Formats: structure tokens, C-alpha cells, sequence
RNA sequence: AUUAAACCUUGUACCUUUUGCAUAAUGAACUAACUAGAAAACUUCUAACUAAAAGAAUUACAGCUAGAAACCCCGAAACCAAAC
């Protein structure tokens, strides 16, 4: 069934600092004499900063990067998940 | 989220049917096509 | 709004702290020290004399030279023997 | 005394130079003080908007990272659910990106949305004056101000732009296609144009790098 | 609770349709309803009939005794159509 | 360009106006509905250079004619592509352009063709062959990185016994060749074509063209065992007697 | 202490004495006082172009577009460029002052 | 990339010759490649269709197409089959005819 | 979360803090210092170079100590 | 269709499956939600640049670079380890 009440009114500012300053320095490499590569500006998980791969590759790279810092429970779960993923992609 | 309107489309053509057919979408849809 | 200052890479030599456990081993190797010298030269402060092989290294280097790298005279002898065998 | 500028690089003989009106922000009526020349190979390129479209998509999508994840039935102590953190980063050829930026400059100039200025220095730091000046010169609701380097940008301009959401102050290195499209009109200092021209013009005769540029 | 505003807006239209069907509103004259111009309609009315009417005379014919009382009542808080009616 | 006249008339573009190019993106099939419902190493990998390309390089002024031809300069000029991962071991010459490449210049190539040698010598050019270790040659192509590492210039290696006969051969004009045979050898090459041999000594720049480094020496300019003050833009030479003994070793 | 001047319209109509203002501008800007074949004079000179265009724009009140700036090589282009009228009237404004018929009603709700 | 050095006698012994001076006054101008070479490339697609492409086309592309069609019609024996990508300023022609077109371009002075 | 220090560094932290830090320096040095036992059942490789099978080139070699079990007895 | 709800006239429930046939045979009391196609090695197509292409490691006698384009679900009898 459907709502019988109106949702709260929402107004979004498209000129906020985050949106206004979005994309600045995206040309750092070409405009910065190539001292800093644009890949250096990527913020995210360490094992996938400036790198891309399939789900299996991402998990494997994650294991290598933080394997020494991973929990035993997480490490055991990752190994079990990897085994299932390995069989599916490499045999089916 | 608009499945209700889809039912209404069948219902408007099946309102004049008799029995559970006029009120059951599974049956109402079949009758409408046969009638058409 | 005014844009933030552009990000800048820190220039100049950077010396890792040897005692710190976190610092990776490869960053504390002499090869790393030699790399620092090349980047900044005198600003690095690496003694130029250290760059050349040490006397113990010098003795080791000569061992491979004799063991693995024959001289021209030795090859000339080998050519003569092989030519005689071929003849 | 007209301020006369000529392109530092050699313009092709078969291509005539591009020109625009030099302006100053010192006074409300200081609209025209000099004439400047612009390289045709930069400011008179072909109008290829698909490259600009491609650059915009890359700009928005190269920073995209999705962190959605869900547990499947085997992972319960979803048939097709999100699987861990995923990133969409990719790199367009830097020659195309340079080409796309060149096209954008022509569009703003041909559309009379680009305003070349000698310097950004302002008599007052009041944000009202900047808005007031834009109205007098029929500038767009959104105006982008670019300076050569971040460190030397005047304090008065910073204060005016800092308090204005639709008027954004960026350094020359921070210029990008998205901001130019987002902002109705573009204000560029003369030194910034030369700096931009050098890098954009330098793109030609691009020896493939045998080693990192650093 | 399903998210989104379009679905909620659609249901509101559904509620309005049922209300109109169940309880049709009382009739109201087009004069009270919006987009009414007496002068414009008369000109179109005459042209549509392909007949020529004197606006002043036509207004008097449309004017009724009952209408004046309502206006007079509001005024308290003009020629009738009798002469034209007889002819 | 009437297209520009269209641009000026048209209204200012906006972010929303952006549209993908025709045929840029193909369609895809989704499972939402019934549509998808139901169902050799030992042999050196010599890299050749065309004389016509050499004429092209010379004619375009890509390489300075005054400076003797240097493999490093060719790398700096992007003349040829050498990949250490490919394990390239040698550089050779090509007989192409034999009739359309009329020029004289000094050059050194790891391998040279007998026919090509005479043709360039007929014009008056100087051709020789030197042996660079594949590891050493990689350093030669990219000298800056090892300066960054801080390594000093090492002594140039010598060919294995398999390749010694080629370099030692006088006709091959290798650095291991006997110089005494060169005057006789050059005449024989001149006799083979029959062209009048132009003596190199007659050339005003004879010493510059004939200049050659020591077999141990990797660089014409720089002696082996040297160091470079890259930061100070200067050259540093070891002053230790034992180091001289090490270089002798 | 800085007050914005009133906004100015972009609508320009060719003056009745167009040549008079044009020749007077050249008579003052150009020392030769409107020499022979003035129409075919080149504007490549930066100083002359700035003085002539700026003076004409102030006196006439119409300014060369930056996109059209490079096209002004010769005085003929300038003379032709100025003589074409420019109207700021909106399409709705033109419709309002277009003898609206009695059966057509327009109301601007913006 | 260094600009080509001035040579006492053209064509150069290799055969390269810089663009003829003065340049032709045709509506369309063909600029040289970054390497100062004629922008003509032989291309094959689908493994059976030989093609030749001109990239650096400037000016009126239609005028160039008419001349190219006229020049190639006699040699080919009929009007050439071509595809025009105006957006990219490139011309596509079936078959390999670079040598004749390259010689013809030299005649134009490009 | 993820541990800033790996498991092997956890022991180091305990050694550097608490009663372990208060332990005598001489004893700590004895514990910290590690000396390789003299080889008994395994000898180092005679040659320092060998022909790499995969690339067919001479390569450096390494020594693998033989595994030996020492009972508590 | 009709003035007229029923009469007169016409018409062998549905899904799947069997032969492209069911008067076979399976499955369905009904309502609401939930419930099943996922990967780029190469090709065509869209563009950049070009005897060169790529922001290092790749390929090149028009190639090279970027983008886009793809391959489900539920269900056994079992087998083994460690506990109870």
C-alpha cells in the first residue's frame, strides 16, 4: 500500500562549496608540469587507489595489501569466499 | 511501484464480469484478452 | 567561495628515522642512501667516498672479474686452440 | 594607452590571429583598456563538443567510488546484490583532454562568455562590488575568476569571492572543463591566458616520454 | 514504506478522482470561474453567430432585474431588459 | 568557416546540453523482463636502421650532422625503439637507401653491413663497430636514472668468444680490429666498388671524425670509472689510487 | 564607496546622420581627416583600431562583439556592422506591440 | 621536434619538399602533419576494403571534395566512392591512391 | 578495523612497554640478539651462479637450510 | 448486440509439456510483498594521434591509444572433518 502522508519538502543547493569546488585541480598533471599525476588525487581503499580490477582481483589485492592487518575471522572468511570465486571464474 | 495502476487497467475492462473473475487479477486479465 | 591552495609535493631530501619500526627496511638500505645522493647531490650530504666500493668490496669485486670475466689474452688463446681443433 | 598583446608562439600564416577586448576590474566603467591577440590554434579550434562531453563524463566518473555491499545467502550466518567497494576510475588520453579544453575556450569566446582581464586586483574587498560590477557589464549569474598562481592572488578579490557562492575564485592550475560549463561567464587574467597557452600550445610535437616527466 | 515522491503524487491524484466521482461539486456559473471576460465573450458570441449586435443594447438585454438587486445589495453594504423584452 | 557564424548566434551551452556522440554507446540486454528471461636468446636481437631513414633523419636535421652519430643521440632523437624487457642485445645497419642516401658522416654501430660500409665510405663517412653489454647498453640509453641511484660509471664489457671473431675482423671495422690492416682494408673496399678512395686525413675535421673511446670506455666524453656531479652540473673523478687499480683490474 | 552605474540596454538603432558621426570620429581619430577611400582603410594597427572602435562605441553607443572583433579588418565592415539595427525587444514584447486582435488575450504571469 | 632545416636545393635528396611558397589561395587549406608530412594515410578495414584518409582539412571541405572527385574520376574511370566526416574534417576514399593524390597535392602547392 | 601493527610487531610493543621495559638491559640485549646456529647437516652452495632455466641466463643462487627437528630431550 | 439485466446468435478454461493436436498429463483457494544472465582475449562500431601510438614495462610495413558492446535461479540420494 501507498503513503497517506506527504514527505518533508526538500531543497538542494547546487552552488554549495562541495559542488562548486568539485573537479578543481583535475588537470593537476597537465597544468602542474606533471609533477603530480591525477591518479595521486584518488581517495579510497588503499588497495584500489589508481587501480581497477574485477571482483576477484580486487579481493586478492585487498588480501595482499592488508593481510598482515586483517582479522583472523575476516581472513578466514576471505579465503573461503576466494575459493568459491576462484572455482567459478576459472572453471565455469 | 505503479503495479496498482496496471491492475486498474485490467479492472476497468473487467468490472462488469461475474464471479471471482471480476475481482481476481489472475483471472480478470485472461478474460479481458478473450473478450477483446 | 575561494578554492583551496593547490596540493604540492614536498621537495628536498627526506631522511627516514632508522629506529622507527614502521619505516620499511628497503627505505633504510644503502641503495636508498645512494639514491638520496643522486636526487640532491651535495644537499643529501652522503660522503662521496662511501659511494665507491670499500676495500673489502674491492677484493670481492676482483674475485668475480677473474672468476667470470676472462681477459682478451685468454680468449685469444682459446681462439687459437679452437682453430687448431677445427683444423 | 591601449594595451597591445601578441601571441608569443608563431601563428600559422594561413591562420589569422584571434583578438579580444582587454578589460580591467579597477573601475565599473573600465570595460576596455587594450586589445590582445589569441592563438587561432587554441582559440579558433574546431567546435568538437563530443570531446567536451567525453571529458565531462570522465571528470565526473573518474572519482566515482561505490561502497555498497550486501551479504548473499551463502554469507548468511541477495541473488544479485552489491559486492564490496567498487571504483570507476579511468584515464582519458591527455592529448584529448588538452584538445577538449581548447574547444571549451573557443565556445566561451565565440559565445561572448569569456572576459579577458589584465589583473584581478579590486579597489575594494566588498563582495557587493564584484556582484555590482558583473551586473553593469551584463555578466552571467555565475562568474569564474582565475589567477596565475594561488599564492599571489589578491586578498581583496579573495574576500569578495569567498563570500559569493556563484562567484568562485580558482588558481590557473585548478581550471577545468566542468567549472567553465557550470559558470556562465569566465574571467581570465592576461598572465593566466599566456600560462594556459604555453601548456596547451606545448601539447604539440609531443615526444612520447621515455621516462617520467619528473 | 516505499520511497519516492512521484508515487505519492500519483496516489494523491487517485484520491482526487474518487472524491470527484463520489461527490460532484455544486454547479457554478462560468462568470465566477476563472478566465472570464464579459467584453471578450460578447464579441466572440456575436462573431460566432455571424450577426451584428449593438454592445450597449445587447448588454441591456442580458441585464436582468434580479442581477441588479444582487449588485445593489452589495453596493448597499443600469437598465433592465423589460423594454427590449416586450419588443 | 561558416560554422563559427552558427556558434555566435546559438545560445550559451550548459552542463545539461551535453550529449554522447552518435553510436558512441551500444545497447545492452537486461534480465528485468522476458527479453532476457528463459535462456634464440643467445642470438643477439639486432635492431636495424634504414639509411633512407638515416637520410630522413639527416635531411630533417633530427640529428646534428656536425656531431658524430651516437646511439645515445639516436635514442634522444627517438630514432629507434629499444626495450630492455625485449632483451635487445644488438643494433645493426640496413642496406636500404643505397642509391638515394648520398651523405658522409662518422658513425658507430654494433653491426654494419659490408655493402653499406663501402657506400658510406665512398661518400667519405667513417663507420666502426663497438660492443656494448646489453645491461650496459640499457644504462647507456638512460644515463640519468643511474645518476639518481648514485652509481658510478663502470668499465665497458667485452664480447663473448662467439662474437670476438666478428669484432676482431678488420673488414668488420670493429674496435678489436687491427688498425694496421685498416689502410689496406679501406683500399680493398674502394677497389671493390672501384671508387676513388678519399683519404680521411684530408678532411679538416679528421680528428673529430676519427675520435674513438677506449674499449673499457663507455662514453666518448667520459672515461670509465668516472662520476658526475649532477646536482652541481659537474663531473667528479675518483682520486683514490686503489680505485685506479680497481679499474685496471 | 563604489556605486554601480545604471544598467544600459543593448538596443541600438542606426543614427539618421550615421556618416556624420562616423566621419567625425575618423576626422578626430584619424589625423588625415577622412582621407580618400576611407571605407577601404585597414584596421590592422592596434592603436588605431582601439581609438577608432572605442571612440565610435562611446559616441555611437554600440560596441563590436569580441567574437566579431577580428572580422573588423576594414572600415567597410565597421560601417556595415554599425548600420544594421539591434533590438533588445523580447519576442513577447514584440507580440504585445503588434496590434493584438480582440479575440487574442496575452497575460505575462512571470 | 626540430623544424626542418633550410636546404639550398629542393627537393631534398631523400625527396622531401616543404610546402610550396606562396601557398594556394583555394578556399580549403591542407596543413602538414606534426612531422611536416602530408596528412595522407593508407588504411584497410574489414580485411577487404582498402582506404585512404585525409585528416588536416581546413576551409571549405565541400570545395576540396569536388576537386578530389574531379581529379580521381578520370583515373578511376568513374566518380570515386567516398565518405565525408565533416565533424572530424576528414575524407574517406575506397582504394589505395596515395601516390597519385600525393603528387596531385604537390601540384596544388600544399 | 585493521591492526596498525602486524602480529609480529605486537610482541615488540610488549617488550618495549611494561615490566619488559623494566627488565635489565643486559638480559634484554641477550634476548634481542639472535645468532645463527653453526651448520651441521647442510653446507652452503659451492657455486654462487647458475643458468636460469626459464630465461636461459646466468642467475644468482640462494641457500636453503635443511630442516632439522631438535627434540626437547 | 438490443428499447430492454436474463432469452436470440457466436465461442471445446489456464500454465507447462508433449508432434507444429488435446475431451491427454502436470501445477494453481485467493490477496500483498519477496523471488532467477554475472566476466572483454579478440573483433565491429565511436573518437584522439600517427610511421608512430601509450603519463615507464606494450604493439607497430597504419598502426597505436581511449570508450562502448557478454555468458541465471531453486531442488537430491551422497562424501568427509570435528563435536554431541
Amino acid at each position: 500500500f501507498v503513503r497517506l502522508t506527504l514527505p518533508p519538502p526538500k531543497v538542494v543547493d547546487r552552488w554549495n562549496e562541495k559542488r562548486a569546488l568539485f573537479g578543481v585541480y583535475d588537470n593537476i598533471g597537465i597544468l602542474g608540469n606533471f609533477e603530480k599525476h591525477p591518479k595521486e588525487l584518488i581517495k579510497g581503499p588503499v588497495w584500489l587507489r589508481g587501480w581497477r580490477g574485477n571482483e576477484l582481483q580486487r579481493c586478492v589485492r585487498k588480501k595482499k595489501f592488508v593481510g598482515n592487518r586483517m582479522f583472523i575471522e575476516d581472513l578466514h572468511n576471505l579465503n573461503k569466499r576466494i575459493s568459491y570465486l576462484y572455482k567459478h571464474f576459472n572453471r565455469h | 511501484t505503479d503495479r496498482y495502476w496496471r491492475v486498474q487497467e485490467v479492472l476497468k475492462h473487467a468490472q462488469h464480469f461475474r464471479g471471482r473473475k471480476n475481482r481476481c487479477y489472475r483471472l480478470a486479465v485472461r478474460a479481458v484478452t478473450r473478450a477483446f | 567561495y575561494r578554492a583551496p591552495p593547490p596540493p604540492r609535493r614536498r621537495p628536498g631530501p627526506h631522511s627516514p628515522d632508522p629506529e622507527n619500526l614502521l619505516t620499511p627496511r628497503w627505505q633504510l638500505t644503502p641503495r636508498y642512501v645512494a639514491k638520496q645522493f643522486g636526487r640532491h647531490g651535495a644537499i643529501s650530504g652522503v660522503p662521496p667516498a662511501s659511494l665507491w666500493p670499500t676495500p673489502e668490496q674491492l677484493r670481492e669485486l676482483e674475485a668475480e672479474e677473474q672468476e667470470w670475466y676472462p681477459s682478451l689474452a685468454t680468449m685469444q688463446e682459446s681462439l687459437r686452440l679452437q682453430q687448431q681443433a677445427l683444423e | 594607452d591601449p594595451v597591445l598583446r601578441k601571441c608569443e608562439l608563431r601563428i600559422p600564416v594561413h591562420r589569422r590571429p584571434v583578438q579580444a577586448w582587454v578589460e580591467s576590474l579597477r573601475g565599473f566603467e573600465q570595460e576596455r583598456i587594450g586589445l590582445a591577440e589569441l592563438h587561432p590554434d587554441v582559440f579558433a579550434t574546431a567546435p568538437r563538443l563530443d570531446i567536451v562531453h567525453q571529458v565531462a563524463i570522465w571528470q565526473r566518473n573518474f572519482r566515482r567510488i561505490s561502497y555498497a555491499n550486501t551479504k548473499t545467502r551463502a554469507e548468511v550466518s541477495v541473488a544479485h546484490g552489491p559486492r564490496g567497494p567498487t571504483s570507476y576510475y579511468y584515464m582519458l588520453p591527455m592529448k584529448v583532454r588538452a584538445l577538449g579544453l581548447k574547444v571549451a575556450l573557443t565556445v566561451k569566446l565565440m559565445q561572448d562568455d569569456l572576459h579577458i582581464v589584465d589583473s584581478l586586483e579590486l579597489p575594494t574587498a566588498d563582495p557587493q562590488y564584484l556582484t555590482e560590477l558583473a551586473q553593469y557589464r551584463h555578466w552571467g549569474s555565475s562568474v569564474l575568476l582565475v589567477d596565475l598562481t594561488h599564492e599571489e592572488m589578491p586578498k581583496n578579490v579573495v574576500a569578495a569571492t569567498s563570500g559569493l557562492n556563484s562567484f568562485n575564485l580558482i588558481p590557473a592550475v585548478g581550471l577545468n572543463v566542468y567549472s567553465m560549463l557550470k559558470h556562465q561567464t569566465l574571467v581570465l587574467t592576461l598572465p593566466s591566458v599566456a600560462f594556459l597557452e604555453d601548456k596547451l600550445l606545448w601539447q604539440d610535437s609531443r615526444y612520447t616520454p621515455l621516462y617520467p616527466f619528473r | 514504506v516505499k520511497k519516492g515522491f512521484r508515487a505519492a503524487f500519483r496516489f494523491q491524484k487517485e484520491l482526487e478522482r474518487w472524491r470527484l466521482l463520489r461527490c460532484p461539486p455544486p454547479p457554478v456559473r462560468r462568470s465566477e470561474k476563472p478566465n472570464w471576460d464579459y467584453h471578450a465573450e460578447v464579441q466572440a458570441f456575436g462573431s460566432r453567430l455571424q450577426e451584428t449586435f449593438s454592445l450597449d443594447l445587447l448588454k441591456t438585454a442580458f441585464i436582468n432585474s434580479c442581477y441588479i438587486k444582487s449588485e445593489e445589495a452589495k453596493r448597499q453594504s443600469l437598465k433592465d431588459n423589460q423594454e427590449l423584452f416586450e419588443q | 568557416g561558416t560554422s563559427l557564424d552558427l556558434l555566435r548566434s546559438l545560445p550559451r551551452v550548459s552542463l545539461a546540453n551535453l550529449k554522447p556522440s552518435p553510436n558512441s554507446r551500444k545497447r545492452e540486454r537486461r534480465p528485468r523482463d522476458r527479453r532476457r528471461g528463459r535462456k634464440h636468446s643467445f642470438r643477439h636481437q639486432y635492431q636495424p636502421l634504414s639509411l633512407r631513414r638515416l637520410q630522413y633523419l639527416i635531411d630533417l636535421g633530427r640529428v646534428d650532422p656536425t656531431q658524430p652519430i651516437d646511439l645515445t643521440q639516436l635514442v634522444n632523437g627517438r630514432g629507434v625503439t629499444i626495450q630492455p624487457l625485449k632483451r635487445d642485445y644488438g643494433v645493426q645497419l640496413v642496406e636500404e637507401g643505397a642509391d638515394t642516401f648520398q651523405a658522409k658522416i662518422n658513425i658507430e654501430v654494433q653491426l654494419a653491413s659490408e655493402l653499406a660500409i663501402a657506400a658510406i665510405e665512398k661518400n667519405g663517412g667513417v663507420v666502426t663497430t663497438a660492443f656494448y653489454d646489453p645491461r650496459s647498453l640499457e644504462i647507456l640509453c638512460k644515463p640519468i636514472p643511474f645518476f639518481l641511484r648514485g652509481q658510478p660509471i663502470p668499465k665497458r664489457m667485452l664480447p663473448p668468444e662467439s662474437l670476438v671473431p666478428y669484432y676482431t675482423d678488420a673488414k668488420n671495422r670493429g674496435y678489436l680490429a687491427d688498425p694496421a690492416k685498416f689502410p689496406e682494408a679501406r683500399l680493398e673496399l674502394a677497389m671493390k666498388f672501384g671508387y676513388v678512395l678519399p683519404d680521411i686525413t684530408k678532411d679538416e675535421l679528421f680528428r673529430m671524425l676519427s675520435a674513438r673511446k677506449d674499449p673499457r670506455q663507455i662514453f666518448f666524453g667520459l672515461a670509465p670509472g668516472w662520476v658526475v656531479n649532477m646536482a652541481d652540473k659537474k663531473i667528479l673523478k675518483p682520486t683514490d689510487e686503489n680505485l685506479l687499480k680497481y679499474y685496471s683490474s | 564607496v563604489l556605486v554601480c552605474p545604471p544598467l544600459r540596454s543593448r538596443a541600438y538603432t542606426p543614427p539618421s546622420d550615421l556618416q556624420s558621426r562616423l566621419e567625425s570620429h575618423i576626422k578626430e581619430v584619424l589625423g588625415s581627416s577622412l582621407p580618400n577611400n576611407w571605407q577601404d582603410i585597414s584596421l590592422d594597427d592596434g592603436h588605431m583600431k582601439f581609438r577608432l572602435l572605442a571612440g565610435l562605441a562611446d559616441g555611437l553607443g554600440h560596441a563590436v562583439p569580441n567574437s566579431r572583433l577580428h572580422q573588423m579588418c576594414r572600415v567597410r565592415d565597421v560601417l556595415d556592422f554599425y548600420n544594421v539595427p539591434v533590438q533588445d525587444k523580447s519576442k513577447f514584447d514584440e507580440l504585445v506591440a503588434s496590434n493584438l486582435p480582440p479575440n487574442l488575450k496575452i497575460s505575462w504571469s512571470y | 621536434i626540430p623544424e626542418p632545416p633550410k636546404h639550398k636545393h629542393y627537393p631534398t635528396p631523400s625527396g622531401w619538399q616543404p610546402p610550396r611558397d606562396p601557398l594556394p589561395s583555394l578556399p580549403y587549406f591542407v596543413r602538414r602533419s606534426r612531422m611536416h608530412n602530408i596528412p595522407v594515410y593508407k588504411e584497410i578495414t574489414h580485411g577487404n576494403r582498402q582506404m585512404t584518409l585525409i585528416r588536416k582539412v581546413e576551409g571549405d571541405i565541400w570545395a576540396l571534395q569536388k576537386d578530389v572527385e574531379e581529379f580521381l574520376s578520370p583515373l578511376l574511370g568513374k566518380t570515386p566512392i567516398t565518405q565525408v566526416n565533416e565533424v572530424t574534417g576528414t575524407l574517406r576514399i575506397k582504394g589505395y591512391f596515395d601516390e597519385q593524390l600525393k603528387a596531385w597535392l604537390l601540384e596544388k602547392g600544399f | 578495523p585493521l591492526h596498525r601493527y602486524p602480529v609480529h610487531l605486537w610482541q615488540k610493543l610488549r617488550l618495549r612497554q611494561g615490566i619488559c621495559a623494566r627488565l635489565p638491559a643486559h638480559f634484554l640485549r641477550s634476548l634481542e640478539e639472535e645468532r645463527t646456529p653453526t651448520p651441521v647437516h647442510y653446507k652452503p652452495h659451492g657455486t654462487k651462479f647458475k643458468i636460469n632455466p626459464k630465461n636461459g641466463q646466468r642467475e644468482r643462487v640462494e641457500d636453503v637450510p635443511i630442516p632439522v627437528h631438535y627434540p626437547p630431550e
